[PDB]
RNA sequence: GAACCGGGACGUGGCGGUUGACGGCAACGUUAGGAAGUCCGGAGACGUCGGCGGGAGCCUCGGGAAGAGUUAUCUUUUCUGUUUAACAGCCUGCCCACCCUGGAAUCGGCUCAGCCGGAGGUAGGGUCCAGCGGCUGGAAGAGCACCGCACGUGGUGUCCGGUGCGCUCCCGGCGGCCCUUGAAAAUCCGGAGGACCGAAUGCCGUCCACGCCCGGUCGUACUCAUAACCGCAUCAGGUCUCCAAGGUGAACAGCCUCUGGUCGAUGGAACAAUGUAGGCAAGGGAAGUCGGCAAAAUGGAUCCGUAACUUCGGGAAAAGGAUUGGCUCUGAGGGCUGG
RNA sequence: GUAGUAGCAAAUAUUCAAAUGAGAACUUUGAAGGCCGAAGAGGGGAAAGGUUCCAUGUGAACGGCACUUGCACAUGGGUUA
């Protein structure tokens, strides 16, 4: 007893691929009666076709790694396939480099702790490649300051 | 669809003559009095729940309400 | 294709119409010698040229 | 504040499980501070003739103590039978039930 | 069920008459708020590359609740989901542009990069523009999940956050490139002008709101391909394009997986030669052969180092050398609030 | 004649149970083991085709083995602005 047409339909009524329909084997003759999706519907809530669950696909695996890598795990010379560039852009750490000392000088400016010949002075500076990071410049800002 | 603040505004539309139902749609926080007209359908919502019995109970004669 | 003209579409139904059996009463007729449709086609073996 | 409730009614009735041993497994597997038993004054369970209660004075996943139960019914093989069901009526509430083969 | 568009017709209300509205110093705002021939502008309407910024969808992390999987041991754990359309109103106001006040060297502001300012910067306060942004209506009555009762019907939930050189698409703004400067028209909007026109207050005008009526003809199944197209065929060939998950990794590389699909290539038994495809091999190392043909060797990344020659740009990954797992740690590099 | 000979060999792969049938390595259900691995063997469309779409049934022929099978054959149904 062929049930392609039951297996199509369920799978329509159930909004699931053909490949997760479960056709109750017990109840072959039953579910070979049913020709509309009327009787299909029927057939899903006396539970003689059930959609079967998603296979599974865990991703335990892969956060366990991620806690692993954020330890400092599998990261040396013989884990990088990429150039260092290409793992992270030298342009990109040096936007993130400007962003944060500019915003730091747009912040001491506002708050009158260096003034607007200060700020001119340390944002060139800034641009220059005088500051590798927040804790140098503002020792520099001190620093001049006294 | 538009919304009625006012309940004043609510009435004067449901006294229109292509008005043809009123349906009450009672929420677990507030009833929304949703009245089908010809363009169209105007909502009121009012949050107390006596003040609602008020308006339902003052609607014109002969328009079809409905409790949803 | 599913954007097709009218009159293409009205030719492919003369085609649909024409692509029959004899009747088989047609055989039983006094002095006959049609034993079959000898203009029979399928969409597979021989294409309509339009 | 939380506190949960596992009715235990259909199987005690029927003698499937036994109420008390279940408030044992709860005391002794319970984690509180990521230490499996030290329950302390935070968690405090309580059993009756047919319901278990437990009552925590911080937050307290309810999911938590499906898991809990849903493993004690496997230690006794009984999860063919029995199934933790939340209950329509409270929202504080598991319920055992069995399966409608 | 809820909207919209293009036409047609009149009615009610509203609006204007200082005949053709009002507000704002201004940028402009408000729902209405004359007008013919003629005239003017705009939209439609446009290359390519690169960097940034914004929006949406997806991916991803945590908590809450629902069901499922695992459970000798371990696992507050693993998996599935946890929804919100056009359209209408209100709010918001990106990046730019624009307006008012004010008048700048001790020059300042400012981007990743530019760049901007007495042709008016900084600053202070505004206007406008985008939206695939927010709220509400639409709309929970739907959908989905789960638990019941019957064999249609009821109940519960659909919640609260974080993260980014992430991916796809859209937009913004800026820059690079050309002896290359990267369509047209339909259609629509706006403007200049003011011939002509009402009322002494009832007529006239009205792109406003609401109500009423109308909606031609043809196409629409299905395949779109290792079987629906072409190649004489159910031919390993040929045939334009859209959507695109997780892991590893620089990576729509390769390898493995989820959704979806599929086991369709006539089968069975033996394991000879010869073959085709894939390999390995002592010692020697091109003696093989027309010829290193074929194969082998090299290969990623980090650090060091790099000659002749040169059109000074290259040569260059020259050459040469070192390092690379696992595990447990240390240091450095941020954001938002609080005077 | 050649000759029941050349030949059926790319694209990893099938196995178990049951049902149906005169007949099952090849149809259908269930279970397992694999593959495509999102620039797919997935989900659509433009050309081109023209009913191949769907249901039921089937003597032969055809689907280069076989078939209970079907893009084959027979009957009917199906494309709404
Ligand atoms: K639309
Ligand atoms: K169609
Ligand atoms: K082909
Ligand atoms: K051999
Ligand atoms: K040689
Ligand atoms: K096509
Ligand atoms: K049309
Ligand atoms: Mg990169
Ligand atoms: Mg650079
Ligand atoms: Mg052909
Ligand atoms: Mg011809
Ligand atoms: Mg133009
Ligand atoms: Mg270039
Ligand atoms: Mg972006
Ligand atoms: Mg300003
Ligand atoms: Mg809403
Ligand atoms: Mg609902
Ligand atoms: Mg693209
Ligand atoms: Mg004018
Ligand atoms: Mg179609
Ligand atoms: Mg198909
Ligand atoms: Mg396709
Ligand atoms: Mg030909
Ligand atoms: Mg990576
Ligand atoms: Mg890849
Ligand atoms: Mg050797
Ligand atoms: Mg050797
Ligand atoms: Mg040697
Ligand atoms: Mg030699
Ligand atoms: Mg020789
Ligand atoms: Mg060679
Ligand atoms: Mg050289
Ligand atoms: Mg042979
Ligand atoms: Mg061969
Ligand atoms: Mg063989
Ligand atoms: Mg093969
Ligand atoms: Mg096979
Ligand atoms: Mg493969
Ligand atoms: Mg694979
Ligand atoms: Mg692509
Ligand atoms: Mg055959
Ligand atoms: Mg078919
Ligand atoms: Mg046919």
């Amino acid at each position: 007893v062929s049930l392609k047409l039951q297996k199509r339909l369920a799978a329509s009524v159930l909004k699931c691929g053909r490949g997760k329909v479960w056709l109750d084997p017990n109840e072959g003759n039953e579910i070979s009666m049913a020709n509309s999706r009327q009787n299909i519907r029927k057939l899903v809530k006396d539970g003689f076709i059930i959609r079967k669950p998603t296979k599974i696909h865990s991703r335990s695996r892969a956060r366990r790694m991620k806690e692993a890598k954020r330890k400092g795990r599998h990261s040396g010379y013989g884990k990088r396939k990429g150039t260092r560039e290409a793992r992270l852009p030298t342009k990109v750490l040096w936007m993130r480099r400007l962003r944060v000392l500019r915003r730091l000088l747009r912040k001491y400016r506002e708050s009158k702790k260096i003034d607007k010949h200060m700020y001119h002075d340390m944002y060139m500076k800034v641009k220059g490649n005088v500051f590798k990071n927040k804790r140098v410049l503002m020792e520099n800002i001190h620093k001049t300051k006294a | 669809p538009k919304q009625i603040h006012e309940i004043k505004d609510f009435l004067l539309t449901a006294r229109r003559k292509d008005a043809r139902t009123v349906k009450i749609k009672k929420n677990k926080d507030m009833v929304k009095f949703k009245v089908r007209c010809s363009k169209y359908l105007y909502t009121l919502c009012v949050s107390d729940f006596e003040k609602a019995d008020k308006l339902k109970q003052s609607l014109p004669p002969g328009l079809s309400v409905q409790d949803l | 294709p599913s954007h097709k003209s009218f009159m293409i579409k009205k030719k492919l139904a003369k085609k649909q119409r024409q692509n029959r059996p004899i009747p088989y009463w047609i055989r039983m007729r006094t002095d006959n010698t049609i034993r079959y449709n000898a203009k029979r086609r399928h969409w597979r073996r021989t294409k309509l040229g339009f | 504040g939380a506190s949960f409730v596992i009715d235990c009614s259909k199987p005690v009735e029927d003698s499937i499980m036994e109420i008390a041993s279940l408030d044992k497994f709860l005391q002794e597997r319970i984690k509180v501070g990521g230490k499996a038993g030290a329950l302390g004054d935070s968690v405090t369970v309580t059993r009756d003739k047919n319901k278990i209660t437990v009552t925590c004075n911080s937050t307290f996943s309810k999911r938590y103590l499906k898991y809990l139960v849903k493993k004690y019914l496997k230690k006794n093989n009984v999860r063919d039978w029995l199934r933790v069901i939340a209950s329509n009526k409270d929202r504080n509430v598991y319920e055992l039930r069995y399966f409608n083969i």
